């Protein structure tokens, strides 16, 4: 979907917060690192973050 | 797999809702009860109801 | 004693100039402070002097227009909000000027029923 089974992995991994930040921690860079408008990155720098987190987080 | 036939009220939503939740990623069951809440209504409206004035009834 | 800026002057034009109410504060105590030296030396009697020190003791009234004298007055005989009224009651700076700031960027309007839109998302 676009966002909404993202509702189990932060609830199921240890400290949540503690989740968001690290998740932000790709965030900032997971955009950062390429300022050349890769579309991967055309949407928002957060939902990759996540997601990537998600598939990978099996 | 569960089917419930009662009448419905506000709780046995209410706790409906949790049994779900209980058991089913928030959001997963957060986003239910919303699509037939609203449903809540369409039918709410076919049945559709008011008063009357002597919906005022008295006993 | 605070800096200027901040109790700053401030600016309409037409004459109606505000200035402040701690500056005016000063502007006593400065003058009971100098206007009573300038009695020591030509000491003359202290029915003009001792009597002074109480009028230049009187500073606490710049401290606080109000615990222990009665107040002065201000426009309209306000307790001239003393330098220690600005971070002191709930509508006094301090938490509501940090703690409750106002801020910017965000929206403010009416929220009318608008049932359509699902509920995870709101409809801006």
């Amino acid at each position: 979907q676009i966002m909404h089974r993202a509702e189990d992995l932060i609830s199921a991994a240890s400290n949540r917060y503690r989740i968001t930040v690290q998740v932000a921690n790709r965030a900032k860079r997971r955009r950062y690192e390429e300022f050349e408008s890769a579309e991967d990155a055309m949407m928002k720098p957060v939902l990759r973050a996540i997601i990537e987190m998600s598939d990978e987080l099996t | 797999m569960i089917f419930r036939n009662r009448v419905v009220d506000k709780g046995q939503l209410r706790n409906l809702i949790s049994w779900a939740f209980t058991h089913y990623g928030t959001a997963r069951t957060a986003v239910m009860a919303d699509k037939l809440k609203d449903l809540g209504f369409r039918y709410a409206t076919r049945a559709g109801v008011s008063i009357s004035v002597d919906d005022l009834m008295v006993p | 004693v605070i800096p200027p800026d901040l109790r700053p002057m401030v600016q309409l034009d037409g004459g109606r100039f505000a200035t402040s109410d701690l500056n005016d504060l000063y502007r006593r105590v400065i003058n009971r402070n100098n206007r009573l030296a300038r009695l020591q030396e030509i000491l003359a009697p202290e029915i003009i002097v001792r009597n002074e020190k109480r009028m230049l003791q009187e500073v606490d009234a710049l401290i606080d227009n109000g615990r222990r004298g009665r107040t002065v007055v201000g426009a309209n005989n306000r307790p001239l909000k003393s330098l220690s009224d600005i971070i002191e009651g709930k509508q006094g700076r301090f938490r509501q000027n940090l703690l409750g700031k106002r801020v910017d960027y965000s929206g403010r309007s009416v929220i009318v029923v608008g049932p359509k839109l699902k509920i995870h998302q709101c409809g801006l």
